[PDB]
């Protein structure tokens, strides 16, 4: 629902580090300056009132957006790299193996067995995990995202089909 | 390769009846290259790995080394070859001061020098924050932040809002 | 791995290299410096110039036309 | 060069304009002046079809080394003599265009000079 | 390019933390919690996890990083992202 | 061939004799003995079968000859018949001047791409036959418009002539 | 908060922020990842012109109007200094280039009838 | 013989259309293949007539 | 190793 | 401080430089939960659909059938002629039309002036 | 014309007593038949044009029109015979009669030697059409949309043919090629003015001339993807075809005449390719932008140049195909997603690949990509502008900058991308839904080797 202020001050740590990295560049100099930032941290590690640690919170915020790096350094894989979604022209749902002509799924046996077995597992589990979402959720619906465990023996955890089989992060 | 066209060029744009700013824009230019390629060279070649640990480097391809090694044979020869096989079209620059003559040296040498000088700076245990010159640089002048944001804006909202509705 | 395993990866170390790409990237880099000192030895005038660039002030005014003050 | 900075930031009417020199009678104080000579007639810059800003007073060196170009092919490096002979004469060329810049410059101050001795008796 | 097994992932996972000064190596297990076991607080565990990104190459997201308490978590969350099942 | 050297003319072509001031063999001599050799000589073949053939099944194809019909100046006021012959041969009149345009062009470019570095004094011929033709062309077909005709053009081309008439009697004076 | 109601048809859609969708957040588990939407959640009046191909209103290092001071002074100054050089322009201390047979009347294309007006250069 | 097949394939017969093409069918048109003429130089030697084209005047003889 | 490379049908 | 920055409409405010982040309210506490509840009803209501072994075709939306038909079929229902919206389109519909009349017009007229005394040169415009 | 008119007549009594499961191979295959006969009416003559008989005639101008419909025949067989699958053999028979009917109007209509023969089967089009629209449509705006383009249609019809018979009582005849031979100028005069409204108007409206184009978006949505194809392709066309009939009579009138309808189609091809940019549904956004391409014909036909009219002849034809094969494109998805919004199915280039490459020419066709007849028509009709007056590059350039943009907008948005997650049932392109396409684009290349087809008999 929100962030925490123990969480805030972590994600700003974790982002002027990085921050740091892309303008030092260098691993000596990125160290030195990463141990006087973790000591600026480290200075109102135990505030009284969170009024004044959230100011602190402010100023130190406003003082990143005007020290950032333009263009900090970037994760390829990650938001905003260079390879950054570059594999979803590769990544087929797997509904299009049942529409394969018969001539294409014989060359491959055993996979549409196993896959056969899959299917068999899905729609068998599938009527005992919708009742537990009934069962677990509240009335008035959910509240939270979170989805739950299996509870109990043979049961496999509800709506777990399009997390197990998603395409692999390097498919084709 | 590169000296039997840019060279010429230099020479030629000093000696012409040229717009002044544009001499100077094009001489800053050619000093700004020499800066640009210094970049490249110490930070992707000189110091040491800031890469991941897992260490893959590996150029020992055939198709790699000898594509690589046929443009670079060309940039090594073919400017020679090509400047001697051609006809003269043109008339050439013979009688120039001795200091239009080396300008492009002159110039390149200084962009080289002065790089060269920042780079190493970056070793100083000092940081700074950026200047509004680095800003307007590094983010290309905000062209790109103007351009591909106010107009595109405008014709779309226009094309939706009084266009279509 | 694989199939073409030549070059085995290492962790945290200097890469494995084969005497080939050392031999050739020290060729080549020193035919391009072959290439600069022979080239300047033969045409020092593609750098230095070739004519002599003349001093417009050390004309004589009889060699150019310059009548005095009083024609 | 210095010229450029003694006709803009300071007196230009004692320097040359280049799009309008010379502006002096080229017999002026030039007794004897003589017409530059032309080598190569006008057919054979024709069908050695020379670019026409080619078509300049020392063409004839260009007309000697297109030819040698094209007997040495394909030894590109030999016909070098026949390069530095018409390089030389654009260098003499250019010479002269210095020389009547010189001229025109050294005409233009002492036209000033005349000019400033009779305004300054009356 | 090499695949990526779940004991190459636990290794360099290891690896990485024995590097660390906080960490005492012959107390530092894979079932080792980075608050309890080890004294730790979370901005150690914050270094931890930038350590890990650097060390693998890619990003871990602060809302998943932030529930990494042990070694083990790290290797699953590794495995999981790098499909890599052994 | 089969085009007529008037209509098309050329200039006699005039080519150096090679003057080799070299020992160095040239590369150019034995790419083109090699070309004869695997290219000119088989395709070359290959012709005189195939116009052999052509020589033993002779037929021919004629020219179509067009007789002349009086023109629309001469068509009465709403005379259908003499009027749609006289639109007919006009239009095919205006076909034959916009070829005849067509070749003079031809020419013009040909001259332009032949004189090489020298075209701008050595074409002037040319230049000035495009002038005269495209003038020409001008005055007979510019502005008559998609719906053009012959009656359209000759309504321009008496507009033209009153004209033409006044300025010489207004230059008389 | 519906759009105020000014005649323009807008009814009782909506009017949420005006956020390009390339400022939501990428690291959230979007029914459309790509579009970064969720199913049923109301779509802003604008989405096919802040999809990520198109408009991005994302905050900046620099503020907007900070950068359109630099871009267009940079704009304008490079304009002027263009301007104040080719009415200042850089030569050579070099007469004319002179060429033969009046200027090369003929090679240029002159009337060869018209006789030219001779066009006469001399040994300095 | 796999670079012989693709020379006679890919080079050997295109060749052969396209030279048969421009031999026969191109050039039976006028101005559809027209080449910039050869430059002259005095001293020249004319082939198709046989003139030798005049050498230039003797130059003035400037010295290096 | 050799995956199951998941497209659509290329057979129509 | 530092130099401030100055939001603007193509370059908006960032979250961590808004004010509303730091003055945290327990309603605004108690409102940021239920936009959670409403998107975790929204969430499994789409994921229970979505991994249903037995549906095939599309999970149709509401939200993207109110979206498109509020751009389409909505307007003119809720259209009024006021002075915003007859200016605008007196501007935007007739304006462009009377200004390209106009530079057209004085053109070609321009033109026809220079045909008239023969002061247009066309000597080799004969396609038209 | 009666060998092309008469064989399309059988296709009734031919339908209507096959078997049940007969029906579309019948009609496929003889209107494929009929479409082989009409490819010799393009043996043209250069001055003449070929004046069968007192009733029927044929030149450049109508010949590629006719082809075009009589290859729209069968192309529509294809495209209905998917959504029609369920229908009774009755109603399948009355829908191919319908088609029929439209074809046989058609073709009576672009050889008419009479002007008035020519008005009532021009006018005959509406009925079979409005039937189509309203009878086979999808939603129920299908019954707004027929409204809309029989009274558009009607409102702009009926003064021409007040129009029509007012000029066969003063002039004694509507005949073509009489109105050509005995053309009097038309002086400037408000009876004369209002005669020229009467006879352009029709055709305005048909074309559709901007701010006239209400009714298109509607009908060429709503209808049903044989209704679309016609529509788009070949009744779009007879307004511009008319034109370039009637304006013949109309001179010098048209000069000025024009100014204003120059005026609102060439800040309405900018307006309505802006429109294109933002459109949410794909048959819409396709819809729209046979609007621009139309004020590009109307353009060239106001200016009355043979460049201009080569140009907006090339271009009827060239639009005809490719709006055609976009519309069936989308179709192809509206028939597996069973809606027309377009950011619904996102990434399909990943599932149909071949229908993706399909897509991408239609697409290039659509930008006027050269050599393609699109480029070659709307670069003759911008040469002849640019001479009209040299400020109208402004206006084309920008015309063709934004096509491009919304053409390729709509390639990425609707092929490129990832693919949407819930949607679990596009099926792989059928072997008829490629043949379709294949039989869109494949002849609109060749005629790229021979342009001189389409360029009307002013080449
Ligand atoms: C000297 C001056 C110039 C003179 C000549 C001028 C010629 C044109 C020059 C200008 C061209 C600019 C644009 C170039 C193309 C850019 C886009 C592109 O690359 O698309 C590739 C793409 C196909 O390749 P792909 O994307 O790899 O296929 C993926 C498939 O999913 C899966 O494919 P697959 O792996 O299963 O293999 C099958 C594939 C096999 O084909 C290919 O792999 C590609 C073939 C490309 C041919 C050359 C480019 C196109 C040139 C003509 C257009 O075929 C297909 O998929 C079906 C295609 C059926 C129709 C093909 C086009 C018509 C017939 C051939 C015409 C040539 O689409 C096309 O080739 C269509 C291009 C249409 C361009 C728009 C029209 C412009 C005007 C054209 C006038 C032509 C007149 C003369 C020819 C008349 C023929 C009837
Ligand atoms: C034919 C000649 C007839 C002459 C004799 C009749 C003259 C008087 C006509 C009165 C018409 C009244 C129309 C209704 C009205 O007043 O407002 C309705 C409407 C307003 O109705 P509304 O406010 O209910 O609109 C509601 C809209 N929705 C459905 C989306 C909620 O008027 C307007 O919007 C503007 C009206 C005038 C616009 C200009 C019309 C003519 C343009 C030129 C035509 C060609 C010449
Ligand atoms: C290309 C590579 C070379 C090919 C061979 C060389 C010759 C060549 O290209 O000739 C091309 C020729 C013309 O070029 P050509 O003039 O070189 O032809 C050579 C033959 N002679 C010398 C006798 C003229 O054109 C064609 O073949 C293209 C035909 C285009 C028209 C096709 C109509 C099909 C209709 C089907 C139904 C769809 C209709 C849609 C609406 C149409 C409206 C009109
Ligand atoms: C493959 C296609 C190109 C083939 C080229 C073959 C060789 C051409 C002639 C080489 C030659 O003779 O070079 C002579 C050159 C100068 O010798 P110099 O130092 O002047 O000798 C003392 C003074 N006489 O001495 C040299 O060493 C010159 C350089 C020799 C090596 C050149 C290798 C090729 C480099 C350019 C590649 C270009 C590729 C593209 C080709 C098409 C465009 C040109
Ligand atoms: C005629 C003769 C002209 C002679 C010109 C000599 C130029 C010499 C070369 C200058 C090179 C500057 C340079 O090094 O730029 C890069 C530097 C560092 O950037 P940074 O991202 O910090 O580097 C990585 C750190 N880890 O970042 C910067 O230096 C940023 C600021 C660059 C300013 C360059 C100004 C050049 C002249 C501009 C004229 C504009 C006129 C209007
Ligand atoms: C119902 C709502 C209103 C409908 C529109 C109003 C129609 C009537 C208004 C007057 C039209 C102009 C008119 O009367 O033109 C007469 C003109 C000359 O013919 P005449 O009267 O015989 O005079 C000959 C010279 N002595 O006639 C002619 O030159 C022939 C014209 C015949 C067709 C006239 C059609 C009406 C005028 C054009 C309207 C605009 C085009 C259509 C737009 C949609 C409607
Ligand atoms: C939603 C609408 C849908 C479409 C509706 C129907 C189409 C629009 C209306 C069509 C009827 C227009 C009738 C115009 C008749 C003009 C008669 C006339 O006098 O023409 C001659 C005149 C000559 O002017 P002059 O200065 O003499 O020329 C130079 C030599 N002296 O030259 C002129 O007068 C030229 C024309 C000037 C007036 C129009 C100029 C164009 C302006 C944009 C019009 C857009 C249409 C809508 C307008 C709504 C208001
Ligand atoms: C471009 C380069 C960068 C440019 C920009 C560089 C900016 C550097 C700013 C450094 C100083 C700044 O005041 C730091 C702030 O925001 S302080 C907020 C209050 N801080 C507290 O400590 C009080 C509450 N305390 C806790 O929340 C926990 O004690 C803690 C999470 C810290 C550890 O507990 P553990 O996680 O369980
Ligand atoms: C030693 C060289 C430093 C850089 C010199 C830059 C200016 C070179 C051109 C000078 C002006 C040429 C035109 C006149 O003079």
């Amino acid at each position: 629902a929100y962030l925490t202020h123990q969480q805030k001050v972590l994600r700003l740590y974790k982002r002027a580090l990085r921050h740091l990295e892309s303008w030092c560049v260098h691993r000596d100099k990125y160290r030195y300056f990463a141990c006087l930032m973790r000591a600026r941290f480290d200075e109102h590690k135990n505030e009284k009132d969170m009024v004044k640690a959230t100011q602190l919170l402010r100023q130190a915020e406003e003082e990143f957006w005007y020290g950032q790096h333009p263009q900090p350094y970037i994760f390829p894989e990650s938001p905003g790299g260079t390879s950054y979604e570059r594999y979803e022209c590769y990544k087929v749902p797997e509904w299009c193996l049942d529409d394969w002509h018969p001539s294409e799924k014989a060359m491959y046996p055993d996979y549409f067995a196993k896959r056969e077995q899959w299917k068999r597992l899905r729609r068998e589990s599938w009527e005992r995990e919708v009742k537990q979402l009934q069962e677990e959720t509240p009335p008035g619906g959910p509240r939270t995202e979170a989805l739950p465990p299996a509870r109990k023996e043979g049961d496999l955890p509800p709506l777990w089909w399009h997390i197990v089989t998603r395409p692999r992060e390097r498919p084709m | 390769t590169g000296f039997y066209s840019k060279d010429l060029i230099i020479e030629a744009v000093n000696m012409s009846y040229t717009n002044a700013w544009a001499l100077l824009m094009t001489l800053i230019a050619t000093s700004l290259t020499a800066a640009y390629s210094t970049r490249i060279i110490f930070f992707a070649f000189l110091g040491k790995p800031r890469f991941p640990p897992l260490v893959l480097i590996n150029e020992n391809n055939p198709l790699l080394i000898n594509s690589i090694k046929r443009l670079l044979i060309g940039s090594i020869f073919a400017g020679f070859i090509i400047s001697n096989n051609i006809p003269p079209m043109t008339v050439p620059n013979t009688t120039m001061p001795l200091y239009m003559k080396m300008t492009a040296l002159i110039v390149t040498i200084m962009g080289f020098m002065l790089a060269l000088e920042l780079n190493n700076t970056t070793y100083y245990l000092k940081f700074k924050y950026p200047s509004q010159t680095y800003k307007f640089s590094n983010m290309l002048g905000y062209y790109p932040s103007i351009m591909h944001r106010l107009p595109t804006y405008h014709n779309l909202s226009m094309s939706q809002k009084s266009a279509s509705s | 791995a694989g199939g073409g395993v030549h070059i085995e990866p290492r962790y945290r170390q200097f890469p494995q290299l084969t005497r080939s790409q050392l031999i050739q990237a020290e060729f080549f880099s020193a035919t391009m410096w072959f290439w600069i000192l022979w080239r300047f030895w033969h045409d020092s005038d593609a750098v230095l110039g070739h004519f002599p660039y003349p001093d417009p002030s050390q004309w004589t005014d009889e060699e150019l036309g310059i009548l005095p003050d009083d024609e | 060069g210095a010229h450029l900075a003694r006709r803009y930031l300071g007196d230009a009417s004692k320097e040359p304009d280049p799009l309008r020199m010379p502006t002096f009678p080229p017999d002026y104080g030039f007794p004897e002046r003589k017409e530059r000579e032309m080598v190569a007639t006008q057919q054979e810059m024709n069908d050695a079809q020379l670019m026409l800003q080619q078509r300049d007073y020392c063409a004839h060196y260009l007309i000697q080394l297109l030819k040698c170009k094209r007997d040495s092919f394909p030894n590109f490096l030999a016909c070098k003599h026949e390069q530095h002979d018409w390089d030389y004469c654009e260098h003499l060329d250019y010479v002269k265009r210095m020389k009547e810049f010189e001229r025109e410059r050294r005409l233009l101050q002492r036209k000033k000079r005349r000019e400033q001795r009779e305004a300054e008796m009356a | 390019a090499p695949p990526l097994t779940l004991e190459a992932i636990k290794d360099r996972v290891l690896y990485v933390l024995k590097l660390y000064d906080k960490i005492d190596p012959e107390k530092l297990s894979v079932n080792s919690h980075f608050m309890k076991d080890l004294g730790l607080d979370s901005l150690d565990q914050v270094e931890i996890i930038m350590a890990m990104e650097d060390e693998f190459g890619f990003e871990i997201p602060d809302i998943d990083a932030e529930k990494l308490m042990c070694p083990q978590e790290i290797v699953d969350y590794i495995a999981d992202k790098k499909d890599v099942y052994e | 061939d089969s085009w007529d050297k008037d209509v098309y003319p050329e200039p006699p072509r005039r080519t150096p004799a090679p003057a080799p001031q070299t020992s160095l063999p040239n590369p150019v001599t034995y790419l083109t003995k090699i070309f004869d050799l695997l290219v000119d000589r088989p395709v070359t073949l290959a012709r005189e079968f195939i116009e052999q053939q052509h020589a033993k099944n002779r037929y021919y194809y004629y020219h179509r000859e067009f007789r002349r019909v009086p023109d629309i100046t001469e068509c009465e006021e709403k005379d259908i018949l003499c009027m749609f012959e006289a639109e007919m041969q006009w239009r095919r009149d205006y076909k034959v001047d916009q070829e005849i345009v067509n070749i003079i062009q031809e020419r013009l470019k040909a001259c332009q791409q032949r004189e090489g570095e020298s075209y701008r004094q050595n074409c002037a011929k040319e230049l000035e036959q495009f002038t005269q033709v495209s003038k020409a062309f001008q005055d007979r077909y510019s502005d008559l418009g998609a719906h053009y005709s012959a009656r359209k053009c000759l309504a321009k081309q008496k507009q033209r002539m009153l004209a033409e008439r006044k300025a010489a009697k207004e230059a008389a004076a | 908060e519906p759009y105020p109601d000014d005649g323009m048809g807008y009814g009782d859609y909506p009017k949420l922020p005006d956020r390009s969708q390339q400022e939501r957040d990428p690291w959230y588990d979007w029914d459309h990842p790509d579009l970064r939407l969720n199913w049923g959640e109301p779509i802003h009046w604008d989405l096919d012109m802040y999809i990520r191909n198109r408009v991005d209103t994302s905050p900046t290092p620099v503020s907007w109007n900070t950068m359109c001071k630099h871009l267009s002074g940079f704009v304008a100054f490079m304009l002027f200094m263009f301007w104040v050089g080719e009415i200042y322009p850089s030569y050579q201390p070099v007469g004319p280039k002179q060429y033969p047979y009046n200027d090369l009347y003929l090679e240029r294309g002159g009337d060869p009838t018209k006789e030219p007006e001779p066009v006469v250069h001399y040994e300095i | 013989y796999r670079h012989s097949i693709f020379a006679v394939t890919h080079v050997l017969i295109p060749v052969w259309i396209i030279h048969y093409y421009l031999k026969y069918h191109v050039t039976a048109k006028p101005y559809t293949v027209v080449e910039r003429k050869p430059r002259i130089f005095p001293g020249d030697t004319i082939l198709e007539t046989g003139e030798v084209i005049p050498l230039m005047k003797e130059f003035p003889d400037q010295h290096h | 190793k050799r995956l199951f490379i998941i497209k659509p049908s290329g057979f129509y | 401080s530092f130099p401030k920055y100055k939001p603007s409409r193509l370059a908006t405010l960032p979250a961590t430089l808004d004010p509303a982040e730091y003055d945290i309210s327990p309603e605004t506490r108690k409102a940021q939960a239920e936009r959670l509840a409403i998107r975790s009803r929204l969430k499994r209501e789409y994921l229970l659909q979505y991994n249903d072994p037995n549906r095939l075709g599309v999970i149709e939306d509401p939200a993207l059938i109110r979206w498109t038909y509020a751009r389409s079929a909505n307007i003119y229902p809720n259209f009024r002629p006021t002075p915003k919206t007859s200016l605008l389109g007196a501007l935007f519909g007739i304006g462009p039309l009377f200004f390209w009349y106009y530079v057209f017009k004085t053109d070609r007229d321009k033109k026809e002036k220079l045909i008239q005394e023969g002061k247009l040169d066309q000597t080799f415009n004969i396609s038209y | 014309m009666l060998k092309i008119i008469i064989p399309t007549t059988m296709l009734l009594p031919m339908t209507w007593m096959s078997k049940h499961n007969m029906i579309w191979i019948n009609a496929t295959v003889h209107s494929l038949l009929i479409s082989l006969i009409s490819l010799s009416l393009l043996n043209q003559l250069g001055e003449n044009s070929l004046n069968f008989s007192l009733t029927f005639f044929s030149d450049s101008l109508s010949a590629p029109l006719l082809v075009l419909t009589t290859w729209l025949l069968p192309l529509m067989l294809m495209a209905s015979q998917s959504h029609l699958s369920k229908e009774t053999t009755t109603r399948k028979k009355l829908y191919i009669t319908m088609l029929i009917l439209l074809q046989l109007f058609l073709i009576m209509t672009f050889t008419a030697t009479e002007l008035i023969l020519f008005y009532i089967l021009f006018e005959a089009t509406l009925v079979p059409t409005l039937i189509i629209i309203t009878r086979w449509g999808n939603q129920t705006e299908r019954l707004n949309a027929g409204l809309y383009f029989l009274f558009y249609t009607l409102a702009g019809s009926l003064p021409l043919l007040v129009a029509l018979v007012y000029i066969q009582n003063t002039t004694g005849s509507l005949n073509f090629l009489i109105i050509h031979y005995w053309s009097h100028p038309l002086s400037n005069s408000w009876s004369n003015i209002f005669m020229w409204l009467a006879c352009i108007m029709a055709f305005m409206v048909k074309m559709p001339l901007y701010g006239l184009h209400l009714w298109l978006p509607k009908a060429h949505v709503e209808a049903p993807i044989a209704g679309s194809m016609v529509l788009a392709a070949v009744l779009l066309k007879l307004g511009g075809y008319g034109m370039m009939r009637i304006t013949t009579i109309l001179n010098p009138l048209t000069n000025y005449m024009a100014y204003p309808f120059l005026m609102l189609s060439m800040w309405g091809m900018i307006m309505t390719s802006s429109i294109c940019l933002r459109q949410t549904d794909l048959k819409s956004l396709i819809a729209y932008s046979s609007v621009s391409h139309m004020a590009l014909v109307i353009v060239a036909i106001m200016i009355q140049t043979p460049w201009s009219f080569m140009g907006a002849t090339a271009l009827m034809i060239a639009h005809g195909l490719t709006s055609s094969m976009l519309f069936c494109l989308a179709n192809t998805n509206y028939e597996r997603v069973h809606s027309r919004t377009m950011i619904l199915a996102r990434g399909l280039q990943t599932l149909l690949p071949l229908m993706a490459t399909w897509w991408l020419m239609a697409s290039l066709t659509n930008l006027a990509l050269p050599p393609s007849i699109n480029l070659i028509g709307e670069l003759f009709i911008i040469t002849a502008s640019f001479s009209w007056s040299n400020i109208t590059i402004i206006l084309m350039g920008m015309n063709m900058m934004i096509t491009a943009l919304y053409s390729l907008y709509m390639l990425i948005t609707t092929q490129r991308g990832k693919y949407t997650h819930h949607i679990n049932n596009i099926k792989a392109s059928f072997t008829r839904e490629n043949a379709l396409m294949a039989l869109h684009i494949l002849p609109l290349l060749l005629l790229t080797l021979n342009p001189k087809m389409i360029l009307g008999p002013l080449y």
